[PDB]
């Protein structure tokens, strides 16, 4: 059940700290993938495998576990992209135990059932994001990190004055969602709260003038990208949104939606578009990132059961395929050296179909259909149209720019005059290959599979805008 | 399930070429290819034959997975599977000593499946997976000799401007779900039915629809990515320019027939915008120096012929002409890849001639090619062609301003056709070459074209005369139309397209051999050669502004960044304020204190 999932990667990377070595921390992002994997291909519904402990109580803080059809979603996309991030690897300085450790945390995240406990997870995944940056790579790392960690923490400190209105204005026992539900705050309280909670999920999202974190934060990271793709799946703000910001303040969410959307789609439209200007893969793949939630985001703000579906789908494909660009970024980086997209031109005929791997991933960013991408995105656009079709025109003069960017890099690092030449596919990268191609293929071909569960959340959350 | 099995066949085939490919000799991947186009085009032309099939399965929830087999569905895929096949045939003659024969043949393979995913779909977004399918597969096999800086811009250029149109193919896609909810294209037909609702908006769902076909079928203003496709092998260009891709332009229109024959304004633009690009191709059609572009435009102008066709009101013809042209241009691509595995690929024509003797039935081939093309009498390009050109006059929408322009193309293609030939085959020679290598394997296709180019002709004559393609075509799509005709006139208009084609020929045939080309046929073969200075005008405030743009709103983000660092450094600048107010003299302490303790007294009470 939940928690042993839960706990599993943080247990396996608490040994891998000081116990090492990295091959049984390896199989243990393996056991987390099969175990998630499992619990994906199980659950009935909504409520799945519950979980409620004393934590603070006379506070109200319960810990408080369980699987809705997201959070499984999110199970099954986490363990998988973290454990393509392990077998790959590269990094393995014993670090993959704090890979794990904050793989963990980020499950506790989306399995947190109560606020406060979802707090604590929100700010305690921080740590390894903070230490996998600073002592294990990049130049610039202090610069990084203390914009990464003080942009995150004043977006969040302030929150806990909303987490806590939540509870008290509305008169609720305890920290429990469902409780939290169960007493609404009135106009001008569900604001504030719906605004302290918006500040923390839009910077963390990110959104237009809150995303100025994202490059600094995937330059600095160790070449290889581990840390990005999890600094990735740190990227919770939508999902945020969704299950917390929304339905705990929606009068207030009510007033802020107009800008929200308008925020979000510029964020697609300009983040593909500057995308194009990066020099290295870093940044390129960071802007991208930006792109493609401001779609997502763009999904869940336009209410529409359709594209709320649709952007909380696009978050959990693109968690695969984005983790999977970083870290393959990093397995040419170690072979090249470099990240820059310029320099160590053709390498295709150097290199066998990894030029296939690259541009498979390539073209379920850019959204191709039966690729990842595009069910999201797709849905998204669906819903956005219902709220306002011009910025749902304006947020998709994207694929445009998406095509430009991933077509440009790939041609320019791939396809051109023969270079040095490189190695071929490494035993653990046919691995990476085989299982995530399978991955992008399965959530493309059949997002029916996937996102079932998304339908009731969907719709439910849709009419709670709704009477 | 089995009709299902049309498209996986390429597929379960493609995969085969990617994952393995190389570990196969060098005829095999092309025999494996061929083989299952094969029993792509015959097992589902069995299905055809036992009166069409159906497909529904789990998708994304109210947007099924649908694939729809009827008589408009089962035309293009014999065209495609068929010509396709002959073409894949083909090219295991001209792909000869060519390492990434796995690679072209599984892009082959693929190219296919998904053209016959798209043509197959009763749902858009099915359909979608065609578009953006065919458009990627174009983009691998254009840029497929990758070690060229050139070919791969020309692939870039293919999935970018294509993804233009794809954009106006989602957001049409949307609109026609806010509106009805259904996006499955029958379901969609069958909700049509009735008074409509926001025929404004309709209208803009299949304007935006159009838009999505302008790239695909490379018709103006996205006209401009289809010369640069020329990259690619040979028989690559005859693929996207005759059996597939732009085909598919103008089969959006076909089966969304329902939706355009319900847009008096729409379908006005639709047929002004097939005209404007049959004549702006057509013109700077001849210009071209090079063979491989000089047909290139033909294509881009002969789709407009068509899009002109379905733009006023008569479908069934456009696909008359789409099948035609399907043959014969196949035929001319095919012919001249030959030419130029004779030549080695000199692929020029001012440094060509005069091969009428040492190519032995390629001179026979790019005849009766360049003749179809140029509306000989009794070929398929004429009576496809007349038949255009009376279903302007005949139909609703106008078509009188439509028809002489479209006969005015009519002459220039027959011109440019005729320029083609003469400047390829004749007047003495230039270069070296010996003998033959027009192989089996490329000329026996090759041959089977030029006999299906002579007779796609009679499928569809005019009224009197046994027509069997409208009878077809009819009840799958397209059923509502208004159409008054006249026996006679309507053969005096056959006549008339006769004689102008004949004349055109013969014109074309001394003046492009003439060797003395006065005052503005140098002011003519520049521009057209230059495409009448599009590109150029597109790089002027389209691309490359947007180019910079991305630097400029990359160096702008960096200064928000810096900003942001701008707010650190005011919490630093304030914090060593504050921490300054500590001297370390203790009266200043005093003071402070007391002014505090003043301070805090004054609240509370
Ligand atoms: C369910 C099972 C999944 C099936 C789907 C797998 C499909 C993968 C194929 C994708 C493209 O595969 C493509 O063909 C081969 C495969 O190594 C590569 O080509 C390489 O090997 C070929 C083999 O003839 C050489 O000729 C060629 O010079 C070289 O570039 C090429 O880099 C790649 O771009």
């Amino acid at each position: 059940m939940v928690v042993l999932a839960v706990l599993l990667p943080v247990v396996f990377g608490a040994l891998l700290l000081l116990g090492l070595p990295r091959a049984l921390g390896v199989l243990g992002a393996g056991l987390s993938f099969l175990l998630n994997l499992y619990l994906f291909l199980t659950h009935p519904g909504g409520v799945a495998h519950a979980f409620q402990a004393p934590l603070l109580p006379g506070a109200g803080v319960y810990w408080a576990f369980g699987l809705d059809g997201l959070s499984a979603l999110f199970f099954l996309t986490i363990a998988l992209t973290v454990f393509l991030g392990a077998l790959v690897a590269r990094v393995e300085g014993r670090f993959l135990g704090l890979a794990l450790l904050m793989e963990g945390l980020l499950l506790g995240l989306f399995a947190a059932r109560d606020l406060l406990v979802f707090y604590v997870f929100f700010e305690a995944a921080l740590i390894p994001a903070l230490l996998m940056l600073y002592l294990y790579g990049g130049e610039g790392r202090t610069r990084a990190l203390y914009t990464f960690v003080l942009f995150t923490l004043v977006g969040s400190l302030p929150m806990l004055a909303a987490v806590l209105g939540a509870r008290l204005l509305s008169g609720s026992p305890t920290f429990l969602l469902e409780d939290l539900l169960a007493h609404p705050l009135q106009e001008e309280a569900a604001f504030w709260v719906f605004l302290g909670f918006a500040l923390a999920f839009a910077i963390k999202t990110p959104l237009f003038p809150l995303h100025a974190w994202l490059p600094p934060f995937h330059q600095e990271n160790h070449p290889s990208g581990l840390a990005d793709a999890l600094g990735t799946l740190y990227k919770v703000g939508v999902f945020a949104f969704f299950r917390f910001a929304i339905p705990l303040a929606p009068e207030g969410f009510a007033q802020a939606q107009g800008l929200l959307l308008f925020l979000a789609a510029l964020s697609a439209l300009y983040g593909a578009w500057v995308a194009f200007a990066a020099k290295d893969f870093k940044t390129l793949l960071a802007y991208a990132g930006l792109s493609h939630m401001g779609v997502a985001a763009l999904g869940v703000f336009s209410g529409t059961p359709e594209g709320a579906m649709g952007g909380l789908y696009l978050l959990a494909a693109s968690g695969v395929y984005t983790g999977g660009l970083f870290l393959l970024a990093g397995r040419l980086y170690e072979r090249t050296g470099t990240l820059e997209i310029g320099r160590y031109r053709g390498l295709a005929q150097s290199a066998p179909g990894l030029a296939a791997l690259a541009l498979i991933l390539f073209l379920a960013m850019v959204g191709l259909p039966g690729l990842s991408g595009f069910p999201g995105e797709f849905l998204t656009l669906l819903g956005a149209y219902k709220a306002s079709p011009w910025l749902a025109a304006l947020a998709f003069l994207s694929v445009i720019a998406s095509a430009a960017y991933a077509l440009t890099a790939f041609q320019k690092t791939f396809w051109e005059e023969g270079g040095s030449g490189v190695k071929d596919l490494a035993g653990a990268e046919w691995g990476f290959a085989l299982l995530s191609v399978l991955a992008l293929l399965l959530m493309g071909v059949f997002p029916g599979y996937f996102a079932r569960g998304l339908h009731p959340l969907a719709e439910a959350f849709a009419k709670l805008l709704g009477g | 399930m089995a009709l299902l099995g049309t498209i996986l066949l390429p597929l379960l085939g493609f995969a085969l070429l990617g994952l393995f490919g190389k570990r196969m000799r060098e005829p095999l991947p092309g025999v494996l290819a061929s083989g299952l186009v094969l029993a792509s085009f015959l097992l589902g032309a069995g299905l055809l034959l036992s009166g069409g099939a159906r497909f529904q399965a789990e998708w994304l929830p109210g947007i099924p997975f649908s694939l729809l087999l009827d008589n408009l569905s089962g035309f293009m895929l014999l065209i495609v599977t068929g010509v396709g096949f002959l073409i894949h045939v083909y090219a295991i003659g001209y792909m000869g000593g060519d390492p990434g024969y796995s690679r072209f043949f599984a892009y082959f393979n693929l190219f296919i499946a998904m053209m016959l995913t798209l043509v197959l779909a009763d749902s858009y977004p099915v359909m979608f997976i065609g578009w953006e399918g065919v458009g990627l597969a174009s983009f691998l096999l254009i840029g497929f000799w990758y070690k060229n800086p050139q070919y791969a811009d020309s692939a870039r250029k293919a999935f970018i401007v294509n993804r233009i149109g794809d954009l106006g193919f989602m957001l049409g896609m949307a609109i026609l779900w806010a509106l009805y909810g259904t996006l499955s294209i029958s379901e969609l037909k069958e909700a049509m039915e009735g008074p409509l609702k926001n025929p404004d908006l309709l209208a803009l769902a299949g304007l935006l629809l159009f838009l999505g076909a302008v790239g695909k079928s490379a018709q103006i203003p996205l006209m401009v990515w289809l010369p640069d496709a020329m990259a690619g092998p040979t028989p690559v260009s005859a693929l996207i320019h005759a059996a597939t891709m732009v085909t598919a332009g103008v089969y959006l229109i076909a089966r969304s027939s329902f939706l355009y024959s319900v847009l008096p304004d729409v379908s006005y633009a639709i047929a002004v915008v097939g005209l404007l690009t049959a004549a702006y191709g057509a013109l700077s059609a001849f210009g071209q120096t090079d063979i491989k572009k000089i047909v290139a435009y033909s294509t881009i102008s002969q789709l407009g012929y068509m899009f002109l066709a379905a733009g006023v009101g008569a479908y069934w013809v456009a696909l008359f002409h789409v099948f035609t042209h399907a043959f014969f241009k196949a035929l001319l691509f095919l012919a001249s890849g030959s030419v130029i595995h004779a030549l080695g690929g000199e692929q020029d024509v001012r440094k060509m001639g005069g091969l009428w003797k040492h190519l032995p039935q390629t001179r026979w081939h790019a005849l009766i090619g360049a003749l179809a093309l140029g509306g000989l009498p009794l070929l398929s390009g004429f009576w496809s062609k007349d038949a255009i050109l009376a279903a302007t006059l005949t139909y609703p929408f106008g078509g009188v301003g439509f028809y002489v322009g479209a006969l005015l193309v009519a002459v220039l293609t027959a011109m440019y056709a005729m320029r083609w030939f003469v400047l390829v085959f004749l007047g003495e020679e230039r270069g070296h070459h010996h003998p033959h290598e027009a192989p089996p394997v490329m000329l026996w296709p090759n041959h089977l074209l030029a006999l299906g180019s002579v007779l796609a002709g009679y499928l569809a004559l005019p009224h009197p005369l046994p027509n069997v393609l409208e009878p077809f075509l009819k009840p799958a799509l397209a059923e509502v139309e208004a159409h008054h005709l006249s026996l006679g006139a309507e053969w005096g208009l056959i006549a008339l397209s006769a004689a102008v084609a004949l004349l055109g020929l013969w014109a074309g045939f001394v003046f492009f051999q003439r060797k003395v080309f006065p005052a503005w046929y140098l002011a003519f073969e520049a521009a057209s050669r230059e495409a009448f200075y599009v590109d150029r005008a597109y790089n002027a405030l389209i691309v490359n502004p947007l180019k910079a743009l991305a630097e400029a709103l990359f160096y702008g983000d960096r200064g928000l960044l810096s900003g942001y660092f701008g707010l650190g450094g005011a919490a630093r600048s304030l914090g060593q304020g504050l921490a300054r107010l500590q001297t370390g003299y203790l009266r200043v302490y005093a003071l402070l204190f007391v002014l505090g303790a003043l301070l805090l007294l004054g609240v509370m009470r």
